[PDB]
C-alpha cells in the first residue's frame, strides 16, 4: 500500500457515486482517525489493506497498522492550523487561536470552524508541524456554528 | 467498503488564511463519546 507519511481522504462507495466520509494521519507506518469515520471498519489502499489495531469510541480515535503515534500537545498559547481536506476541495491551511473546552476531567483546546462533516479527521498543527489532534468531534454553539476539540491520543 | 487516498504533506503554511473565534465552552462527554453544552 501506499506507506508514506501525510494526509488521506476516507472514501467509501456504499453510498452514492464516491462519497467522503472523512480524513486520516499516516505517519511512522500507522494510519490515524476519528472512529466515527470508519466505526473500526478495514481500510483498502491501492491493493494494500489496513486492519484496526486499537481505538476507543469515547475518545473516537482509531490507529490502523500499528499504536497511536501522535503525541504533540497544544502549548495553550499559540495560533494553529487546521489542516481541512473538504470533500471533493484541495487540502487548505486555516490558521486560528483555539478556545477551551472545560470539562470534570480538565481542559481541552477547541477550534471554532464550520466545514462538511466528511472533514472528520482533518489533522491540528503546530508551527513545528507537529500533529496535535484531530477535527471533527465537538459541538453546536449558540450561533448554529461548530466547535471541535482538538481530540489527541496518548503514545506508549 | 472503504479505501484511502493521499491528499497532502502535513506542513505549517506561512500566510496560510487566518479565521475562527476562540470560545470558553463548558462541555460533558458521555460514553458514546459525545459532547454536549453544559449551562
Ligand atoms: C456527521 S459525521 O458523520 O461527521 C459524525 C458522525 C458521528 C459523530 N459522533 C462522534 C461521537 N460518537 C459517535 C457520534 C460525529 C460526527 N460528526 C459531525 O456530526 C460533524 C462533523 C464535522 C462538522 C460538523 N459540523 C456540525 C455538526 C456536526 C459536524
Amino acid at each position: 500500500g501506499e506507506t508514506t507519511d501525510g494526509v488521506y481522504r476516507v472514501m467509501t462507495r456504499r453510498l452514492l457515486g464516491s462519497t467522503q466520509v472523512g480524513v486520516g494521519v499516516m505517519q511512522e507506518g500507522v494510519f490515524h482517525t476519528m472512529w466515527h469515520v470508519t466505526k473500526g471498519a478495514a481500510l483498502r489502499s491501492g491493493e494494500g489493506r489496513l486492519d484496526p489495531y486499537w481505538g476507543d469510541v469515547k475518545q473516537d480515535l482509531v490507529s490502523y497498522c500499528g499504536p497511536w503515534k501522535l503525541d504533540a500537545a497544544w502549548d495553550g498559547l499559540s495560533e494553529v492550523q487546521l489542516l481541512a481536506v473538504p470533500p471533493g476541495e484541495r487540502a487548505k491551511n486555516i490558521q486560528t487561536l483555539p478556545g477551551i473546552f472545560k470539562t470534570k476531567d480538565g481542559d481541552i483546546g477547541a477550534v471554532a470552524l464550520d466545514y462538511p462533516a466528511g472533514t472528520s479527521g482533518s489533522p491540528i498543527l503546530d508551527k513545528c508541524g507537529r500533529v496535535i489532534g484531530l477535527y471533527g468531534n465537538g459541538v453546536v454553539i449558540k450561533n448554529g456554528s461548530y466547535v471541535s476539540a482538538i481530540t489527541q491520543g496518548k503514545r506508549e | 467498503d472503504m479505501y484511502i487516498e493521499r491528499a497532502g504533506d502535513i506542513t505549517w503554511e506561512k500566510d496560510a488564511e487566518v479565521t475562527g473565534n476562540s470560545p470558553r465552552l463548558d462541555v460533558a462527554l458521555d460514553e458514546s463519546g459525545d459532547f454536549s453544552l453544559v449551562e
